[PDB]
């Protein structure tokens, strides 16, 4: 089969880990969630076409400005990942992420993907982002700051719950196949 | 791997590693420490696993098959043995703490109380500087490697059927040449993520609290230096 490779780049803690790790597994693990993701294969049939996709994380890497962009060379797709219920985590998208992912890795596809899109109707977060007089990334934000980084598109997924998981990866594939 | 220790770390977690009837009788936060410490030790077990893979089946399988330029095998593996010895030895003190600490008549149930201690002689002394060392090295001619092992693929057909066939096993589906040299440099990244979580739910003991909060400093420390000192070797 064809063999792409995929890189998941976005703020700690936004949710990146326990994305990867839901797709590879195909369950949110009921006992123990891990800390860390190594690497994956994954075997994905996306329109007829069978494509070997290798799944990186870039999960500590975030403060390592030498270090992380070892994890660039030979990329076929970028997941840039922020988390609904943090909009700081979205500010950061066009200040630091899509600057360096475009200097190391310019013609390469960006999809811009909304974690935690389960938290948008959840008591806690409104309440404790109502503290700093925010509310929860509203769907027309996310769709506005892909335009705006010229994203190949957008895409809300929740790890917790699956919902909309096994599309993101799927597209990435189509992505990673131009 | 050998057998007995793949066996030992096979579960998901710690929580199903050990007997239930072990299980039950642990407070929550227990369970949640020890869950963290397995994973760290099973992540370790991987990682040496991974630089075995680049030393005995890639390098050596390279010298005694093909029989390219030991210069050229270098520029595709390098500092290999050293991170091989580094992180072998790490590996085998988590496994005796986990040996010394199994209930007598159990080959599986243990509770380690006290990492603290191991975590820092492994981050601080001469170990420390053999790791800044060793992967300040590595790191730097990281991007070289990719481009020498895509240089012999393309080029070299007997390199692509000794590729095509150590890597043909299901168990190495993971663990091509590149994949291996991108784990192995993504691993010194994620002790202090491993580490925080242990802290997290090591507070019960006041001088453990203070041992892993030590050890966490020393890791970034080490983080810290291994990313001032790389810069990229090329070739061509
Ligand atoms: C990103 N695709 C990239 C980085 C470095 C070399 C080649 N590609």
């Amino acid at each position: 089969a064809i063999r792409k490779k995929l890189v998941i780049v976005g703020d700690g803690a936004c949710g990146k880990t326990c994305l990867l790790i839901v797709f590879s597994k195909d369950q949110f693990p009921e006992v123990y969630v891990p800390t860390v993701f190594e690497n994956y294969v994954a075997d994905i049939e996306v329109d007829g076409k069978q494509v070997e996709l290798a799944l990186w994380d870039t999960a500590g890497q975030e403060d390592y400005d030498r270090l992380r962009p070892l994890s660039y060379p030979d990329t076929d797709v970028i997941l840039m990942c922020f988390s609904i219920d943090s909009p700081d985590s979205l500010e950061n998208i066009p200040e630091k992420w899509t600057p360096e992912v475009k200097h190391f890795c310019p013609n390469v596809p960006i999809i811009l993907v909304g974690n935690k899109k389960d938290l948008r109707n959840d008591e806690h977060t409104r309440r404790e982002l109502a503290k700093m007089k925010q509310e929860p990334v509203k769907p027309e934000e996310g769709r506005d700051m892909a335009n705006r980084i010229g994203a190949f598109g957008y895409m809300e997924c929740s790890a917790k719950t699956k919902d909309g998981v096994r599309e993101v990866f799927e597209m990435a594939t189509r992505a990673a196949l131009q | 791997s050998m057998e007995m220790d793949e066996k030992d770390f096979a579960a998901d977690s710690w929580s199903l590693a050990v007997d239930s009837s072990f299980l039950q009788q642990h407070k929550k936060e227990v369970m949640k420490q020890q869950d963290v410490i397995y994973e760290l030790i099973q992540t370790e077990l991987h990682h040496v696993r991974t630089l075995k893979i680049m030393t005995r089946l890639f390098r050596t399988g390279m010298l005694e098959e093909l029989h390219l330029e030991p210069g050229v095998v270098q520029g595709l593996f390098p500092c290999v043995d050293e991170l091989s010895d580094i992180h072998t030895r790490f590996l085998s003190q988590l496994l005796e703490r986990r040996r010394q600490a199994l209930c007598p008549g159990s080959t599986r149930n243990f509770v380690i109380h006290r990492l603290g201690d191991l975590l820092i002689s492994q981050f601080s002394g001469p170990s420390a500087e053999q790791m800044c060392k060793t992967y300040s090295e590595f790191c730097s001619r990281h991007s070289k490697a990719l481009k020498l092992y895509k240089e012999l693929y393309a080029r070299d057909k007997r390199f692509q059927q000794f590729i095509r066939k150590v890597t043909r096993p299901a168990v190495l589906k993971r663990h091509g040449v590149q994949e291996c040299i991108l784990l192995v440099t993504q691993r010194i990244t994620k002790y202090p993520l491993l580490i925080s979580r242990i802290l997290q739910h090591s507070h019960g003991i006041e001088e453990e609290r203070q041992d892993l909060t030590t050890a966490l400093g020393l890791v970034k420390e080490l983080l810290s230096n291994v990313d001032e000192g790389i810069y990229q070797l090329e070739k061509g």
